């Protein structure tokens, strides 16, 4: 049914997960706990042994998402674009896919949430589905690893790749670099000869222009992902003059090489570093808690922070949730069969998103349906197809992938 | 009348014995008249309450059954949670205990 | 009113925050959930249908309150932080929202019972930190922390991060030992341009770290500090080499270095005794594992008693991490400017009361805004014309006010 | 009694903990919390035959310390029969009688656990319960649970240790050396060190038995030169944009997996060996697999049953007990019993080992280098007695662990007076 | 009363037999009111205690059943041990016999 | 016998005659506990108290005084305490290592040398044995005596001018 009715039921199963976790080892004989009443009534709303009804469902879902004839209606641009009640009668859809969330309450709650103090550090898929599909907001306080937020920009083509380069002694003073790790951000200038004291501006790449840090330490370093950076000196003396930088959001200078915990935002323009002493190549590091500025999460999730082609793209973490489903597939030989049926699902999807209704030329995937990180780059590298249509395909395919990662898990045909 | 009477007298006016029976006679009444066939059964299974025909297992002995019913109610059993909580003037089950 | 009645509520709101995160996406139609039925009643407690209304209304009045020195002034006098004395102040806000909400004595017993439990929350609410910094209470024994925060300045080293630069510069001659701390590990050693003979070497564990304990920790020779290569130190060794072991006055047995064995030990004895088995041209030992603060010792950190020098490096007890939401709300309605100036006012007027005679001290100029506490804290803790102890209290006090803000303003919608 | 019983109760005391945590500062004056309503009923289940839960919990810990201390009483728990079977022991001991009883709702509890391994977001830091069930009954761990690979490490024929290799890796090499397979907290490293360039082409790496159960997701693979923040010598991490692509394969995926790319990979070292194809000749290389690591479904038995071990001596972790013992140790020091308790444990341990060996007597050459709570090490020392059958050594470590785990759970509220 | 009575008279006051009887009645009480279904079973099995339902056999004489129980308790059975020991004013199961 | 409070199997009349419980309970204990905190504990304790510590590892009165030199045990650098005396009496060859001895009524620590030691900061480590001591009513000063024996290679001399020497 509706793109909605699939999210509401994805949220239901994602609640049955959380609660099956909450109830593990907290199921004692003389007491009926709060948590177990929920997990037990959430089974009542899927229409003694919960393995059975959950398994039956997963089985029917794989059978459904496998036959292009049935799950077809879901692969059309109309389904990702609007809340139109489809006229499709299919046993699966009739029995399991239905409106489950309480309106308007559900939403107001979510809204109230983005504003709360400590949000889930590893959010459910639901939140990510709503971001990628309805372009909704993410909690202001949720942290994320900056290197995922990374996309390719004019200057440098990639992030991880730059590693090899940064590790090679330079010939002459090169251009500035802006890389990102899991827990920190690096930027600086490499050179074989001294770089004079004074001011230097660094352009904050479009992908990082939505980041925010708290409890961050800023210092001079010479490693990227644990790989030595050459053409940079991390040395200094206590006598050295003070090196400070500024951001267009804060009227005050932010010190560097101090034990002080900083809070600033890379959103506004460029950062103005002020090297206090002349250094034979330098690399500044911003290590702290990274968050996505308020109302700027549409960039990362709507694939709007993408400007070049080809481009480096992450996967919105679907890879981390698929693990279960995959392990299930391998335990019953279906791994092969499912992959081919996905390649079919994928092709048939890309098809409807292209006038005239046919597979574009030059399209060959280098990875299977579940390595989405790569398939997304492959789809975002077809220069013979409009860019905006390329984006919608990735977005749309992701949601289908995620739904699979959620519904499949209890699969067991035999 | 008994329920009204409880508003003209401080606890101090009744035997700490009887005060307890009253709570029990009330719990009996709740389980007997306002509890679901499903709610009763759960309690009995978890040994919170004894079946109603066990006329003898309800006669008083130390335990404050009402407090126990209240302590083992489920979110959805609104009907009872009201009766009890109101009786106990807003105190939570763990407070009443 | 009472410093308690405030926290007692800050814990209520901080409870609604937690509970909302639990109902997100778990709010279904037809199903009465234990979590929601609770959150639902936690709203009924602020309005003596739509929770945004009262929450927003509350946040709004709070900003209005914490803004006017005329109103929230009573909270800025030493008496409010020092005692549970019921203040005679009638303010619509205080009357309607600040009241006793926690069940006594049950609450404290539950809290005490906690410090002794297995898996505490790794990311604790503000409440705990509030009670620690204000009433000097204990923190769960099994709660982990990043040793670098625990850091403060001592005689030898005037800093932790700053030493990074010096560690990376090749050395002239055998220098004095160093003790630095990262996010997930501690490093100590001796730098030298020439070989250091085999034998025993003692390391005075610094005051700030003498409250650290590790579990499932690996101990090896390294040369990196926060990812920055350390010079004057050899991380080399052979399978033929003689074993290298150290001892702590807490354990009678030698703890091996450069082994796949997970160790557990405490730097409480204040004295590490390393035994370099093979001469090395400068060495650096690493202790990487889970770090916790020794029982009944968390008072050092949260009471600013681990501070001995001036000026001093000081973290921020993590407020920075909670302010985010409120700040994002301030920027979205331009108040960010106005609020900052009203806080400089709050901060000044506070510092004022903590000093006899009632007047701002000379030489006081902040290098950062009300929300970069980490720094403002060092600034205040740097006025050598004001008694040290009074400096500490100010920091602590301001921290609590800062924290209450981070909790109460989040639902701010002016208009 | 029944080993099962000691577990059900342990799980209950762990339940108590969990909810004591959930209720901290979530106890309000007219507010019914579903949580506190449970923490409530659970206390009740300990043994009525009340206002301050500290007391009954305290009394319990006290009796436990008293129990686990006397070989005469807890003796029945140190015989192989207790660990091997679910036989109701004929032993009456006030403590066992009062506190140790069947507490889990069967069969429901089991079905819920199974249903769990299959769920999305498992607990990242799991209770002891799970680890106990693994180490004792050899049950499955949840499919999505992450673990630090370096723990998974055991010793194999080639390289003797993991952390020990760090010192060697940092020494400039003489000639091209054999391949190496080390592990860190958040990533896995492998490669070949050499003083002279290594030709481009194909090279096979034998995935050591210990890692042969690993799996990653959201992983970045690249060339690096550091091991635990320590610089590796005899390896070049340099490369040019012009360089020919370097890729590797796994017997599980038909497609080549890219190296040095901003692409997030998903593969499993779960098969045979990995095939690396160096696109450009390098003067020593080191590949890094950094991502989320999990243990392949139904293979956890290797890590927890001490099956992934065959060399002697060996390196072994401690299944994390050391992390749980913190509280109880803080208490033992709080009331001056740290000494006595130790000596009692040495006794516990010895008497345990004794029973696991015909004829009933301590083996020659046994001397611990560490106290009862540095399990990691004692496990090694025990797994190093070449005069004792191997399978027996394993059982001893496994068994002794469970006892230690139990001590960490039960002793926590200990306060003598 | 009997217990208090014991502190006012010397042993010389009662029949060598009755003093013995008293011990047995106490023993019966212990087994019948302070012993776990397990402790009892073991003692019955090893022929120390006469089956609990052997009314007559518990009233015959010639066996200080109390002493027997005391002498055959396990180091773990703390409560019984205390009761008996206290009754016997500290003397150990050994010294008692 | 030493390990547990377990019942002995032995039946010898000396034991039966004289050895048997004597202390009231729990009172006897709640007192010795309440003791530790008393202002003026016995200067010369009964063997009972020691017996309890040495056997059950029980706490000694917080305010009970002791002569530190008893507390002494052997450690890494120092073999013994009284033996170091003959050494501290021998003029030094060059700046030696930190010494930490103890007497009946005082703790001694320092650094000997035949050549002056610069003014600055020096770190001393408290031996594992002395790391238990605590002092009240203490006069901390410079000296050249140890058990009435001259400590050579050290000179305690000053001037009303000298800069302040402190410790932490």
């Amino acid at each position: 049914m509706s793109r909605q009715m699939w999210l509401d039921t994805s949220a239901l199963l994602e609640a049955i997960s959380e609660y099956v976790v909450r109830c593990n080892g907290d199921t004692f004989s003389g007491l009926t706990t709060g948590d177990f009443n929920a997990l037990s009534n959430m089974f009542t709303q899927l229409s003694s042994d919960p393995r059975v009804p959950l398994q039956t469902m997963s089985n029917m879902f794989v059978s459904f998402i496998t036959s292009t004839d049935r799950c077809g209606y879901m692969l059309r641009k109309t389904w990702f674009n609007s809340d139109t009640k489809p006229t499709v009668s299919d046993d699966f859809i009739t029995t399991y896919i239905r409106p489950r969330l309480q309106v308007p309450m559900s939403d107001t709650v979510r809204q109230l949430n983005n504003l709360s103090l400590q949000p889930s550090a590893k959010p459910k898929l639901y939140e990510r589905q709503n971001a990628i599909m309805k372009g909704l907001d993410i909690p202001y306080s949720e942290p994320i690893e900056p290197c995922k937020l990374f996309r390719s920009v004019a200057g440098q083509t990639g992030n991880i790749p730059m590693m090899g380069i940064l590790a090679t002694p330079p010939a002459a003073q090169q251009q500035p670099f802006f890389v990102a790790e899991r827990r920190r951000i690096l930027f600086g200038i490499r050179s074989n000869a001294a770089i004079p004291a004074g001011a230097y501006q660094f352009v904050v790449p479009a992908w990082a222009s939505v980041l925010s840090v708290t409890g961050a330490y800023v210092y001079f370093t010479n490693s990227f992902f644990g790989t030595i950076i050459a053409g940079v000196t991390a040395t200094a003396t206590a006598a050295d003059a003070a090196t400070t930088f500024t951001v267009p959001t804060d009227a005050n200078n932010l010190p560097v090489q101090t034990d002080s915990r900083l809070s600033f935002s890379l959103g506004g323009g460029n950062i103005n570093l002020e090297l206090g002493v002349a250094k034979t190549g330098f690399c500044v590091a911003i290590e702290g808690e990274f968050t996505i500025l308020a109302n700027r999460s549409q960039a990362y999730y709507t694939l709007n922070s993408i400007t070049q082609t080809p481009t480096s793209i992450d996967d919105f973490d679907v890879s981390d949730f698929l693990t279960t489903f995959l392990s299930q597939l391998r335990a019953c030989g279906q791994y092969e069969i499912f992959s081919d049926a996905m390649d079919q699902l994928t092709n048939s999807l890309i098809t409807n998103y292209m006038d005239p209704p046919a597979i574009p030329a030059g399209l060959a995937f280098t990875s299977p349906w579940f390595r989405f990180s790569e398939r997304a780059r492959t789809i975002l590298a077809l220069q013979n197809v409009d860019l905006n249509i390329r984006k919608l395909i990735v977005r749309h395919l992701w949601v289908i992938t995620s739904l699979i990662a959620v519904f499949g898990r209890y699969y067991r045909p035999n | 009348c008994l329920m009204l009477f409880q508003a003209l007298i401080p606890p101090s006016a009744l035997t700490a014995r009887q005060r307890l029976d009253i709570n029990n006679r009330f719990a009996y009444f709740l389980i007997k008249c306002h509890a679901t066939q499903a709610t009763t059964a759960r309690l009995v299974a978890n040994q919170v309450i004894y079946p109603v025909d066990a006329i003898d297992q309800w006669q008083s002995n130390g335990r404050d059954v009402l407090v126990a019913i209240y302590n083992n109610l489920l979110p959805g059993e609104l009907v009872l949670t009201n009766l009890i909580q109101t009786y106990f003037r807003g105190n939570t089950a763990q407070q009443a205990a």
